[PDB]
C-alpha cells in the first residue's frame, strides 16, 4: 500500500517519526483492491464464492484487515486517546531498570524489551481512563 | 515524573503467520476464481535493520507448497472417475511378453556381441538425429494394444473400443496363457480408484505470486550470503508482494525457475544435509523433450455421462527422449567448486572426490527423473547423462549403461501417483499430435552427504516440495504492530 | 471477557457507575481469541472452513461481535456525543409521568420502563444533532 | 433508509445542506434488517447458509456495508476533520479554473468536474494531517 | 441369561475389480434382519437387512 511505518525503521526512537494516519491507509488501500475483485469474480464464477478453500481463506484476509483496524480503534479508545499521537497519559512506567535510550534505540528494539510490561500496562492505562470519565459522569450529572 | 505515554503510528513489527493472497496474471480459469490480478509493482524499499530468515520454517513458502496442492485437488474433484473401466481387458500378447508384463519361455533368446561397446554421442540443434527421432541407442515406447467393452448412456447398448497403454500402466495377469490376448488391468485400481485429471491441469503454466493483507509486509532477505538459514540478516528489503512463482514439479533438476542469476547459491536446511543448489544461468543449461509421433485421441462417453480420454494408436512410435543443451559440464564444475567453498561443508576440497549420483534403490519414484511437458508425464533414465557431464569412466557399468551420451531415454506414464503427500492416483489424458517442450534448467534438488574427506555424494533428489524453497525462501511475513510504550515526562493536566 | 457492565447490575442507577470503555473490551478479548482459532483450524482442516455448518455459525457470531460494536458507534455518532458519558444533549424528556426515582431504580428496571419512548427518542436526539451540525456548517462556510 | 442526501438533489451547492449522521443511518437500517434475516434463516436451513450462492452474495453485501462505512471513516481521519462539515483544511485548490457556483450548480454536477483533481487532492489532505500531526508529536514530547 | 442371538449369513459381494466376487461370511444379530417367509422345506433362508 505505501509501508511508510517500516520505511523509517532503524531511525531511532526519538526523531522516528510517527503517523497517524498510516493505518487508514493501509486498510484503505486493501479494500478497494478486494472489492474490486469481490464484484469480478461473479463475472465467471458466482455460485462458487465461498464454498471451495479459496473463498474461505481470502474470507479469513479480509475479516482480518476489519478486526485488526478495529482492535487497533477499540483500544485507543479504551485509552482514549486515539488521535493525541503521544496520549500523555496518567499511568507511571513501572520501573527505573527499563529506560530507553531515546537517541540510540530503534523502536523495534525497544518493544521487545517492553513485552512482558505491556501485558500490565494496558490495563493500568485503561483504569486511568476510566477513572477519568467517571470523574466526568460525576459532574456532568451534578 | 515519566508516565508511559502511548506512541501511536511506531515502526515496529512482529513474527506473523496468517493467509496470504495471490495475484497473477494468467486469469483464463483458475486466476480469475481464486486471485487478484497483478498489479505489475514489484519496486522494494530498503530498510537499516537486522532480521532473522529462514527458508525450511516460513508461511511464505508453507502456503506455496499447500496451495499449489489444494488448488489442483479443487481442479480435478469434478472429474470423471474411472472404476467402472477396472475390468480385464484383452491385451496383445506378444507386446505384453516383449515388454515383460507377462511371462513367456518359448522365446528361447541368445545373444553374442562385442562387449566393448561404449561410445559417445553427443547431439546439438543442427542434427538430423533429432529432427527424425532417431539418436544412437533409442528404442520403440512401449505400448501394449488392449480391446474392452464399455457402456454409455444408453445402458443396454455397449461398445468395444481400442485402448494403447503405456506398459508403465498395466498390472498383467500371469500364468498358463499357452494361446493369445493376456488378462490386464490399469496398474493402481484395485487398491483405489484413479480419476482423470481433465481440466487441462499441466498443460500450461502456472504463476503466481503473494501479496501481504492490510497491515502486514513481507521483508526479504537480500543478501549474497543467504544460504537458507540465516540469523542476521543485515540486507533486509520490505515490500507488499512477492517475486513471480513458478509452480513446476519435477524431480532431479528444477525448470523455469525465477530465481536464476549470474550466480551459483545453495541453500541448506539448518537443521539438515538437503539442499537446493541453484544453477548459474550463465551457462543457458537447457533441456528439450520430445515425443515422437502422432497421437489420435478418442473421448469415450461412461455411463455418467462424463468422458473419458482413450488413446487408440495403433502404430509403435520411438521412445520419448531428452536432449540436454548448454555448457553442462562447467555448471556442474561450478556446483562442486561452491560446494567446497560453502560455510556448511566440512568434506573434502578435493573436485575430483565430488560427485553427482542418483538416490539408490530400485523404486523408480527417486531413480527416475520426472518432468512434466505440457500434460504428458516423462520418467528419464539419466545413467547416460551423468556419464558423459561427469566425463566418467564407466568401464564397469553393464553394457547399455557405459555410454556418455547428452541425451536419454525416457517413457511416458498416464497413471501418476501425485507429488504431495496423498498416495492419490490420476490418470492424464494424452495430448492429441506430436509434443515438445523447450525449458529451461535452474535448480539441481539433491542432498550433499559425506562421511571423510573423500568421496562427498550429490545425491539427486525426488522431494519437489523443496523446489518452492528457492522459489520464496528469502521472504519473512510481518505484522505491523504500530503502538508503542516508552517513559517520558508529558503527563495530561 | 470482564463482563463490569453486569457485575454492578442492582445498585441503582445514582451511583451505578457507568463504564465508556466496557464495549472496546469486549470486543478485543473476542477478536483476539476467534483470531487464534481462525489460524488454529486450517492445521488440519483448511478446506472446510465455510463450506459445513460450523463455519456459517461461527461466521454469524464472528460478524455480530463486529456489527454490534459498529452500531454503538455508529448510533453514538449520529447523536455525536459518543465520548460524552452523559452527553448533555437538548432533547426534552417526553413527559413528568416518566421521571427515575434516581436513587432507588435500578438500570434494568428503567430502561424497561422507556422501551416505548426510545423509538420516538433517537429520532429526536439525532434531529438535534443535524440542526447543530448545520449551524457549523454556515459558521464554517461564512 | 431514509436516502435523505439523494433528497436534496437539485437544490445548487450553495444551501444544499449537508447531513454528517446520514451514513450512519443508512448502515443501521442495513444492519437491524440483515440481523433478523440471519437469525431468520436457521429456523429452516442452518446447515446450508454461506454453502450456496445466495449466502456468498448476501456476506458480499453485508461485508460492503461494512467496508464502505469504515472507507469514510479511515478517510476522513486520514484527513482528520472527520467531524468538522467543511473540515477546513490547509492544502490550496489546485486552480482558478475549477470554481463552482456555488449559488447555480449542484453538487452533482461539480463533483463530477474534479474527478481529475480528487486522485492528486486526497493525497494532499493526508499530508496536510500528517504534518500537522508531526508539529503536535514534537510538542508533546518536549 | 441365554446366548446372543446371531444368524450366520453369506452374500456374493464385488469389490473395486467390477467383473470378479468374492462370498463373504456375515453374521447378524437377529434384530437386524427381515427374512423371507413361507414354503422353506430345506435350509437357508433367503434375508435382508431389517431397515432397507
Ligand atoms: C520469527 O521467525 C524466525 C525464523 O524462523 C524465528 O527464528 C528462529 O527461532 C528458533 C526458536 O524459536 C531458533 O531455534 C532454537 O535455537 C536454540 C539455540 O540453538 C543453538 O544452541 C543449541 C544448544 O545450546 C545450549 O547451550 C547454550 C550455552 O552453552 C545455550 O545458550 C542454549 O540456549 C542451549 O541451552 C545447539 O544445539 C543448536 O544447534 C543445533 O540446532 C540448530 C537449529 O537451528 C541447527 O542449525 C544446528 O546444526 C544444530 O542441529 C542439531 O539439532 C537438530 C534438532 O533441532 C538436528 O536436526 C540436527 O541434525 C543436529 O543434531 C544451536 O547452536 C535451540 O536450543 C532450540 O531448540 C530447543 O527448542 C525447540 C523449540 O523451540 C525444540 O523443538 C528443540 O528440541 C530444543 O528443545 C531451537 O533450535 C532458530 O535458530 C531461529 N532461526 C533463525 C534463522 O534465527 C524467530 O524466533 C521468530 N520470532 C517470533 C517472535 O516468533
Ligand atoms: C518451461 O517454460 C517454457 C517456456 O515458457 C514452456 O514451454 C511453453 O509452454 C507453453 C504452455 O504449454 C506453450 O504455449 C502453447 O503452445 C501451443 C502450441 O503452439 C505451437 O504449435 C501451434 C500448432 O497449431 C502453432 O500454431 C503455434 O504458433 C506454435 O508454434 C498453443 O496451441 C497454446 O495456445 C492454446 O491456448 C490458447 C489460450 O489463449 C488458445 O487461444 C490457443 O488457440 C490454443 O488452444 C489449444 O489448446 C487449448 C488447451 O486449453 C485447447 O482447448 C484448444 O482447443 C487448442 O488445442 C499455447 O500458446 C509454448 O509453446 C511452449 N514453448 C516452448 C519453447 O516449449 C515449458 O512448458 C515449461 N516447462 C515446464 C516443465 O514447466
Ligand atoms: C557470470 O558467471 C560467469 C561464470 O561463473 C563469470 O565468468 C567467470 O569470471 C571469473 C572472474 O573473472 C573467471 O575467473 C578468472 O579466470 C582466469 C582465467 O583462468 C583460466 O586458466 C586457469 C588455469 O591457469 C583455469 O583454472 C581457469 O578455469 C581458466 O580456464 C584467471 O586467470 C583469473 O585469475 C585471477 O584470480 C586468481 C585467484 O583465484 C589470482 O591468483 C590471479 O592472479 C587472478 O587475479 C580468474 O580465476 C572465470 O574463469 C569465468 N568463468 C567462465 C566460464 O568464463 C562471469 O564473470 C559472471 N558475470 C558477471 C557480470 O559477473
Ligand atoms: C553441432 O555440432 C557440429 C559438429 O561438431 C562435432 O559433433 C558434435 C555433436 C560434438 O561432438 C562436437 O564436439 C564435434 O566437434 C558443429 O560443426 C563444427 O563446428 C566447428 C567450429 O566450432 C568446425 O571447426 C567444424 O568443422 C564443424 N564440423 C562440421 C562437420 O562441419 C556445429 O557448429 C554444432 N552446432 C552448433 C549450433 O553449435
Ligand atoms: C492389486 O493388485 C496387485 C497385483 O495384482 C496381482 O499380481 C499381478 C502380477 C497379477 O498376477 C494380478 O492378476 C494379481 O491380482 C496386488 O499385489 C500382490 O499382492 C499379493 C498378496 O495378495 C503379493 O503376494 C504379490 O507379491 C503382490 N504383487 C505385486 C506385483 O505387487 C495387490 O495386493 C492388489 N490389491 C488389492 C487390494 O487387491
Ligand atoms: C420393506 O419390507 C417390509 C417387510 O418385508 C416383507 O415382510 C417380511 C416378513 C418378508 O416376508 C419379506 O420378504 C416381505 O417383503 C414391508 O412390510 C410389509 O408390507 C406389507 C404391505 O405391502 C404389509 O402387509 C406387511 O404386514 C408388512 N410387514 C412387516 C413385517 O412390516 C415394507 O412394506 C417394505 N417396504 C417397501 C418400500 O417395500
Ligand atoms: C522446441 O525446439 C525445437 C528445436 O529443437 C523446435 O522444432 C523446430 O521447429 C521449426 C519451426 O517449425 C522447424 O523448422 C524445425 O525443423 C524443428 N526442429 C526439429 C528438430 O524438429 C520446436 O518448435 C520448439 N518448441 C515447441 C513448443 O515445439
Ligand atoms: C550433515 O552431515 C555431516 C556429515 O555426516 C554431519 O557432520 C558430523 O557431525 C557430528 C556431530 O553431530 C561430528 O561428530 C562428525 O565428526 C561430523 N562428520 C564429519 C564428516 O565431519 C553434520 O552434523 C550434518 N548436519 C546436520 C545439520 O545434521
Ligand atoms: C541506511 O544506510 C545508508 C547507506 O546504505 C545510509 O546512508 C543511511 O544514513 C542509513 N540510515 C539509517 C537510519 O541508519
Ligand atoms: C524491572 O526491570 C527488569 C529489568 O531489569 C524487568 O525484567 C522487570 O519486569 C521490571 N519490573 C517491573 C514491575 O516493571
Ligand atoms: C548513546 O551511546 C553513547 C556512547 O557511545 C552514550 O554516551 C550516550 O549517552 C547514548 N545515548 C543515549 C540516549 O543514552
Ligand atoms: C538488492 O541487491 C542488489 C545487488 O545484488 C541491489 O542492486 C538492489 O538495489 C538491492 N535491493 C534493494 C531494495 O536495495
Ligand atoms: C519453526 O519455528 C518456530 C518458531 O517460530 C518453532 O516453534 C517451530 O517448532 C519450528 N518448526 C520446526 C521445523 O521445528
Ligand atoms: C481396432 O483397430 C483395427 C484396425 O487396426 C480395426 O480393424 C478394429 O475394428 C478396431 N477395433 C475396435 C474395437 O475398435
Ligand atoms: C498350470 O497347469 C498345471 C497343471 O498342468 C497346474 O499345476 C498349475 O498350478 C497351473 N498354473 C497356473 C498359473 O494356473
Ligand atoms: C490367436 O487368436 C485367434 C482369434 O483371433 C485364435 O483363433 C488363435 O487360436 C489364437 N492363437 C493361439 C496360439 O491360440
Ligand atoms: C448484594 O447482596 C449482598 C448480600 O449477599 C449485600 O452485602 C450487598 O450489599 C448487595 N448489593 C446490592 C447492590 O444490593
Ligand atoms: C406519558 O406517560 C405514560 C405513563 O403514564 C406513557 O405510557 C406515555 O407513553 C407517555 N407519553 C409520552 C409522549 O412520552
Ligand atoms: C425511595 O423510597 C422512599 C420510600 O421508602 C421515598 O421516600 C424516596 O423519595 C424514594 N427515592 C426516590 C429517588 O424517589
Ligand atoms: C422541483 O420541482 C418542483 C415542481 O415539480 C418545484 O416546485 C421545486 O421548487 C423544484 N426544486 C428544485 C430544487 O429545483
Ligand atoms: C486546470 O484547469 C483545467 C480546466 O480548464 C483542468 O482540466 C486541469 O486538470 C487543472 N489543473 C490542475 C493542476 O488542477
Ligand atoms: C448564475 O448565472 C447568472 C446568469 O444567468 C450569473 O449572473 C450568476 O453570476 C451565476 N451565479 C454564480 C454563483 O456564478
Ligand atoms: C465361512 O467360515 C467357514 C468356517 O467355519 C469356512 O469353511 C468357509 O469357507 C467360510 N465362507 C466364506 C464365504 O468365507
Ligand atoms: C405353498 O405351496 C402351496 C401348494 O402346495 C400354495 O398353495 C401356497 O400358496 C404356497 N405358500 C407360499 C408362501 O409360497
Ligand atoms: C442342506 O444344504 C445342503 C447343501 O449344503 C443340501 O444338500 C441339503 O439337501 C439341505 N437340506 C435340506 C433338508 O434340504
Amino acid at each position: 500500500g505505501f509501508l511508510g511505518f517500516l520505511a523509517t525503521a532503524g531511525s531511532a526512537m526519538g526523531a522516528a517519526s510517527l503517523t497517524l494516519t498510516a493505518q487508514s491507509r493501509t486498510l484503505l488501500a486493501g479494500i478497494v483492491q478486494q472489492q474490486q475483485q469481490l464484484l469480478d469474480v461473479p463475472k465467471r464464477q458466482q455460485e462458487l464464492l465461498r464454498l471451495t478453500v479459496w473463498g474461505t481463506k481470502n474470507l479469513q484476509t479480509r475479516v482480518t484487515a476489519i478486526e485488526k483496524y478495529l482492535k487497533d480503534q477499540a483500544q485507543l479508545n479504551a485509552w482514549g486517546c486515539a488521535f493525541r499521537q503521544v496520549c500523555c497519559t496518567t499511568v507511571p512506567w513501572p520501573n527505573a531498570s527499563l529506560i530507553p535510550k531515546w537517541n540510540n534505540e530503534t523502536w523495534q528494539e525497544w518493544e521487545r524489551k517492553v513485552d512482558f510490561l505491556e501485558e500490565n500496562i494496558t490495563a493500568l492505562l485503561e483504569e486511568a481512563q476510566i477513572q477519568q470519565e467517571k470523574n466526568m459522569y460525576e459532574l456532568q450529572k451534578l | 515524573t515519566l508516565y508511559v505515554t502511548v506512541f501511536y503510528g511506531v515502526p515496529a513489527w512482529r513474527n506473523a503467520t496468517i493467509p496470504l493472497f495471490c495475484a497473477t496474471k494468467n486469469r483464463d480459469t483458475w486466476g480469475t476464481t481464486q486471485c487478484l490480478p497483478d498489479n505489475g509493482d514489484y519496486s522494494e524499499m530498503a530498510l537499516n535493520v537486522t532480521e532473522s530468515f529462514d527458508a525450511w520454517n516460513n508461511t511464505v513458502t508453507e502456503q506455496a507448497i499447500e496451495d499449489v496442492w489444494q488448488l489442483f485437488e479443487t481442479s480435478i474433484k469434478p472429474c470423471v472417475k474411472l472404476s467402472p473401466l477396472c475390468i480385464t481387458m484383452r491385451c496383445n500378447k506378444s507386446e505384453t511378453d516383449r515388454w515383460g508384463l507377462t511371462k513367456s519361455i518359448t522365446t528361447t533368446a541368445s545373444t553374442t556381441s562385442t562387449t566393448a561397446s561404449a561410445k559417445v554421442d553427443m547431439v546439438n540443434e543442427t542434427s538430423s538425429c533429432i529432427a527424425q527421432d532417431n539418436c544412437t541407442g533409442l528404442e520403440q515406447e512401449q505400448m501394449i494394444s488392449c480391446k474392452f467393452n464399455m457402456t454409455g448412456l444408453k445402458r443396454d447398448k455397449s461398445k468395444e473400443y481400442n485402448e494403447t497403454w503405456y506398459s508403465a500402466d498395466l498390472v498383467c495377469e500371469q500364468g498358463n496363457n499357452t494361446g493369445n490376448e493376456s488378462r490386464c488391468y490399469m496398474n493402481h485400481c484395485n487398491t483405489s480408484v484413479i480419476q482423470e485429471s481433465c481440466d487441462k491441469h499441466y498443460w500450461d503454466a502456472i504463476r503466481f505470486r503473494y501479496c501481504a493483507p492490510p497491515g502486514y509486509a513481507l521483508l526479504r532477505c537480500n543478501d549474497t550470503n543467504y544460504s537458507g538459514f540465516m540469523p542476521k540478516c543485515s540486507k533486509v528489503v520490505v515490500s507488499s508482494c512477492t517475486r513471480m512463482m513458478e509452480t513446476q514439479t519435477s524431480t532431479w533438476f528444477g525448470f523455469n525457475g525465477t530465481r536464476a542469476e549470474n550466480r551459483t547459491y545453495i541453500y541448506w536446511h539448518g537443521r539438515d544435509n538437503r539442499t537446493i543448489i541453484s544453477l548459474n544461468k550463465y551457462y543457458n543449461l537447457t533441456m528439450k523433450c520430445r515425443r515422437p509421433g502422432n497421437k489420435t485421441v478418442l473421448p469415450v462417453t461412461i455411463m455418467s455421462g462424463l468422458v473419458f480420454h482413450s488413446q487408440p494408436i495403433n502404430d509403435r512410435p520411438k521412445q520419448a527422449w531428452c536432449w540436454f543443451g548448454g555448457k553442462w559440464k562447467d555448471a556442474i564444475k561450478e556446483v562442486k567448486q561452491t560446494i567446497v567453498k560453502h560455510p556448511r561443508y566440512t568434506g573434502t576440497n578435493n573436485t575430483d572426490k565430488i560427485n553427482l549420483t542418483a538416490p539408490g534403490g530400485g523404486d523408480p519414484e527417486v531413480t527416475f527423473m520426472w518432468t512434466n511437458c505440457r500434460g504428458e508425464f516423462l520418467y528419464c533414465k539419466m545413467n547416460w547423462f551423468l556419464n558423459w557431464v561427469e566425463d566418467r569412466n564407466t568401464a564397469n557399468q553393464k553394457p547399455k549403461e557405459q555410454h556418455k551420451r547428452n541425451y536419454v531415454p525416457c517413457h511416458i506414464r498416464q497413471i501418476i501417483n501425485t507429488w504431495h503427500k496423498v498416495g492419490k492416483n490420476v490418470y492424464l489424458p494424452p495430448r492429441e499430435g506430436d509434443l515438445t517442450c523447450n525449458s529451461t534448467v535452474t535448480s539441481l534438488i539433491a542432498n550433499i552427504d559425506w562421511i571423510d574427506g573423500n568421496q562427498t555424494n550429490i545425491t539427486m533428489s525426488a522431494e519437489v516440495a523443496e523446489l518452492y524453497r528457492l522459489e520464496l525462501g528469502d521472504y519473512k511475513l510481518v505484522e505491523i504492530t504500530p503502538i508503542g510504550l516508552a517513559p517520558t515526562s508529558c503527563k495530561r493536566y
